[PDB]
RNA sequence: AGUUGGUGAGGUAACGGCUCACCAAGGCCACGAUGCAUAGCCGACCUGAGAGGGUGAUCGGCCACACUGGGACUGAGACA
RNA sequence: AACCAGAAAGCCACGGCUAACUACGUGCCAGCAGCCGCGGUAAUACGUAGGUGGCAAGCGUUGUCCGGAUUUAUUGGGCGUAAAGCGAGCGCAGGCGGUUUCUUAAGUCUGAUGUGAAAGCCCCCGGCUCAACCGGGGAGGGUCAUUGGAAACUGGGAGAC
């Protein structure tokens, strides 16, 4: 039973990153598209396009590789998995690798990064890291 | 006591300049005891740190118990470095203002003169050896009888007047000049094994 | 029967008091209601440091200072201003 | 009203006793060591006048004064009743 | 394990023992109660004294004494040194510490701390064994 | 990468072992040491050899050790971020520190860190404690260490919006 | 099994099964009731990177006890 | 205030961990030991000798509590062979859940207000000729309590695929 879709999306990104090819096909929905836009404007993704007929997605992911076959996104893991929910206040917001990565926080205004979160004094639920 | 020997058998085993080349070397560097004419093995890295601590203990004569507290408060800056600022704070002692400036000759002249109370500072008689002297504090030498010639016998052979504390002669005024570094006050070597000995002490 | 009085806080031979308002049932150094000023026994003249919006508004509530506390707080003429100014009515 | 009481919501389990219902308020806490959202329940006993509510109604109640052998709140308002 | 399996299990612990269980008096007066009484040392009376042989690989005659204490429990003990001030039927005060090569004993007595006296020649380690320093 | 033997060196012997091989009749026995080599400015390496005497064995270990050199990127004489390295049981935790706070690291890892030019660091062994795998896991962890200009230049964005 | 609710009366500094007289059989429990064993509670103290672990003697606050167990009186206030 | 350095220094270990030695009579007995282990002409483990080596009226030993112990692992562990997937299935209670519109706002974050006694541990500044004593400030004492907002996520209601 597919009891969490977000972890499926993140493991699909890691499995596509590990064996090093360029495309990815995800049966998708609204929160997946929103974190895709977060990563796109933060540039961990090279590009995205959107193809939907009537059903889950799909979002096609155009991964990013370096100019000498190196990989720019190195790990990716969830925080508030369904069963142990995790909530972080506005002055407990983490700063990963001394700010070298980012973190996805579903604030009360929506889904933003950590810098925009600390620039508004809003905590919220942390979805996942990426660095 | 704060001294338990001739300071010659004890300072033989160390054999260091003590400290800023205040030189007393006649026949230091050969080995103490009656293992002396024979050889000895290598030194563990615990033993080197031990000899570093015992070097900085028979120099002054002070305690463990105040070294810790004087070591803690150099993090009052909170944008800077600890043991360097500790080396700063380690020489604002009322004994250290005597020695490293030019108020008298030696550290034991400082401590013996400030063990019974034969100095005055700032307005009244004092006796405290470890006084945290700060900026602009005229430290005297018991001005009620400071014009005995042995005081001015002590002032003339100057230890050194760096840019950390200045000196005046006519009144024995010493005032903290600028914020120094390591390279000026005790150039420049011995810090490393002491702070290693007090990390998991 | 509230009663503003002293509270001894010395070391061994050198005391230091604080003028404090406490019920008479309470012990010498037990609880109180609030600390209204203080007084070194030593170093005459030792200061009566106050907000003095408390004494004027506290004897008017109804309280009785003891021997030492009244006979040093009379140096600001506190209740004489007050029962002088009960003619305001 | 110069001082407020505390009013609680909840629903009704059983009211077989005269002039008396049973109100369950309900929320979720955390474990003190671990972290998931455990849920639990209480059973108050509130005083009612003349058989207003029934089984399954969301009702709300107010802290009153000691009214009986521990039934201590007063009913306010039948809000949402089903059959 | 997982999370709500750790919620409905208490996640227990690994309760320690002691090493000297006759220094915790399971009382004998009035109504013969239990401990409140974590002690550094006890006393008692000897009931037989002799010697026994150690384990592998040693070969000697290790001297012992069996002493019943105030708390009505009997534990064997070891006697140290050459020449002893604690013998048959006296007060004897106990340390806590196990001698390895001997089986079935885990206390040895202090000696120089009662009626007993102590050292004769160890002028460097004279803390042990009970006797004041020759002051020259 | 083709490692130049043109900067200075500095040495520290981590541990030696007397190691046997039982053959017919007697027992062969050999010494084997373990020496890290660095310049304390950002090029440190290690190596080992074996012989039947200590000075020849440590000569062979130094001669092995001059063929491996590592970047160890720095900022403010301190690690950029958190590093957890794993190699066969060597979980080694490392973390940036405050200026002047020293080195918090035991025997076979202080010899690595001090001989590279780091003075503000914490470390803790976690798992294996045999001295070979500790050093290999240390260099395995430091190999994973990233760099500010690297990450700022990887994505199409620039530096100073990520600091 | 005065256990849970209702009606009425008494009593108390006042509400109330607190106590009586009558009527109906209610109430609590896996979210651990009832039972056995240990223990006064807190500001705090020691320790640790921290999460925590251990302790409740000096000084301050509350509760409870006067050889053991009952019971009232005087008194604003005690079941002293 | 007249005169003195006289009146006025202590204690345990040295085979490895353990920095901190060498040598002499003792001879698998007498003995030592926190762990590893020492004793049959050597004990560099009994006595002697100088030393050596440690804090500043102390120094060893016993007992108890926390650390090192990621050796109950939430932060922070595992189950092919090392301890460890029930012999296997059916299922009450419980845990957890596909996509979407509207809606409540229990959980969520945040503004303001009230309190978290005094003394402690902190920090700054004074006196106590330096330990100890007091003074004024602040995070410090909440999973707190009331009042006002968000509907991104999970609960709840109405529907849709």
């Amino acid at each position: 039973v597919m009891t969490d879709p977000i972890a499926d999306f993140l493991t699909r990104i890691r499995n596509a990153n590990m064996v090093k090819h360029e495309t990815l096909e995800v049966p998708a929905s609204k929160i997946k598209r929103d974190i895709a836009e977060i990563l796109k404007r933060e540039g961990f993704i090279r590009d995205v396009e959107y193809i939907e007929d009537d059903k889950q997605g799909v979002i096609r992911v155009f991964l990013k590789y370096g100019k000498n076959e190196e990989r720019v996104i190195t790990n990716l893991k969830r925080i508030s998995k369904p069963g142990l929910r995790a909530y972080v206040k506005a002055d407990e917001v983490p700063k990963v690798l001394n700010g070298l990565g980012i973190a996805i926080i579903s604030t009360s205004e929506g889904v933003i990064t950590d810098k925009e979160a600390r620039a508004k004094n809003i905590g919220g639920e942390v979805i996942a890291y990426v660095w | 006591s704060r001294y338990t020997g001739p300071s010659w058998k004890v300072s033989r085993r160390l054999g260091i300049s003590l400290s800023g080349t205040g030189k007393e070397l006649a026949r230091r560097p050969y080995k103490p005891g009656q293992h002396g004419p024979n050889s000895r093995g290598k030194v563990s890295e615990y033993g080197m740190q031990l000899t570093e601590k015992q070097k900085l203990r028979h120099m002054y004569g002070m305690n463990e118990r105040q070294f810790r507290t004087l070591f803690i408060k150099a993090s009052k800056i909170k944008e800077g470095k600890h043991g360097v600022n500790f080396m700063v704070l380690l020489e604002q002692r009322l004994d250290n203002v005597v020695y490293r400036l030019g108020l008298a000759t030696t550290r034991r002249q400082a401590r013996q003169l400030v063990n019974h109370g034969h100095i005055t500072v700032d307005g009244k008689r004092v006796d405290i050896p470890s006084y945290h002297v700060e900026v602009g504090q005229v430290i005297g030498v018991r001005e009620k009888s400071q014009n005995i010639s042995t005081i001015k016998e002590a002032v003339e052979a100057t230890v050194g007047r760096p840019a950390f504390v200045s000196f005046d002669t006519e009144k024995l005024e010493g005032s903290f000049t600028r914020l120094p570094e390591r390279d000026e006050l005790y150039p420049e070597i011995d810090e490393a094994l002491v702070v290693e000995y007090y990390n998991q002490k | 029967a509230v009663k503003i009085r002293l509270k001894r806080m010395g070391s061994k031979k050198s005391p230091f008091y604080r003028i404090v308002v406490a019920d008479s049932r309470s012990p010498r150094d037990g609880r109180f209601i609030e600390t209204v000023g203080t007084y070194n026994p030593l170093k005459d003249p030792a200061e009566v440091v106050l907000k003095e919006d408390l004494v004027l508004d506290w004897l008017s509530k109804g309280a009785q200072p003891s021997d030492t506390v009244r006979n040093i707080l009379s140096k600001e003429g506190v209740m004489k201003k007050h029962h002088e100014a009960k003619n305001v009515k | 009203e110069r001082n407020q009481r505390k009013v609680y919501q909840g629903r009704v389990v059983s009211d077989k006793m005269d002039k008396t219902i049973t109100v369950v308020v309900e929320t979720k806490k955390n474990h003190p060591i671990y972290g998931k959202r455990m849920k639990y329940s209480k059973k108050y006993k509130a005083h009612d006048e003349n058989n207003t509510a029934k089984v399954g109604d969301i009702v709300k109640i107010m802290e009153t004064r000691p009214l009986s052998a521990t039934k201590r709140f007063r009913l306010l308002e039948v809000v949402e009743e089903a059959v | 394990p997982t999370i709500n399996q750790l919620v409905r299990k208490p996640r227990k612990s690994k309760v320690e023992k002691s090493d000297s269980p006759a220094l915790n008096k399971g009382y004998n007066s009035f109504k013969k109660t239990q401990t409140n009484v974590n002690s550094p040392q006890k006393r008692g009376v000897c009931t037989r004294v002799g010697t026994m042989t150690p384990k592998k690989p040693n070969s000697a005659l290790r001297k012992y004494a069996r002493v019943r204490l105030s708390n009505l429990i009997e534990v064997t003990a070891y006697i140290p040194g050459i020449g002893h001030n604690l013998q048959e039927h006296s007060v004897v005060l106990l340390r806590g510490g196990r001698v390895k090569d001997l089986p079935g004993v885990r206390y040895h007595i202090v000696r120089g701390a009662l009626d007993t006296a102590g050292v004769n020649d160890r002028k460097q380690s004279r803390s042990k064994y009970g006797t004041k320093r020759p002051k020259a | 990468y083709i490692d130049p033997k043109h900067l200075e060196l500095e040495d520290r012997v981590v541990a030696i072992n007397r190691v046997t091989k039982v053959v017919k009749g007697g027992r062969r026995l050999r010494f084997a040491a373990l020496v890290v080599v660095g310049d304390k400015n950002g090029h440190v390496g290690f190596g080992t050899g074996k012989a039947q005497e200590v000075p020849e064995a440590i000569r062979k270990a130094i001669e092995d050790a001059k063929k491996n050199l590592v970047e160890v990127p720095m900022v403010g004489s301190t690690i950029p971020h958190e590093v957890i390295g794993v190699f066969g049981g060597g979980r080694i935790l490392m973390k940036p520190a405050v200026e002047g706070s020293g080195v918090a690291a035991g025997g076979p890892v202080r010899a690595v860190l001090e001989l590279a030019g780091v003075a503000d660091i914490t470390s803790k062994s976690l798992g294996s404690n045999t001295p070979i795998n500790v050093v290999r896991a240390t260099v395995e962890g430091l190999k994973q260490l990233k760099r500010a200009e690297e990450v700022a230049a990887l994505r199409g964005k620039s530096v100073e919006e990520i600091i």
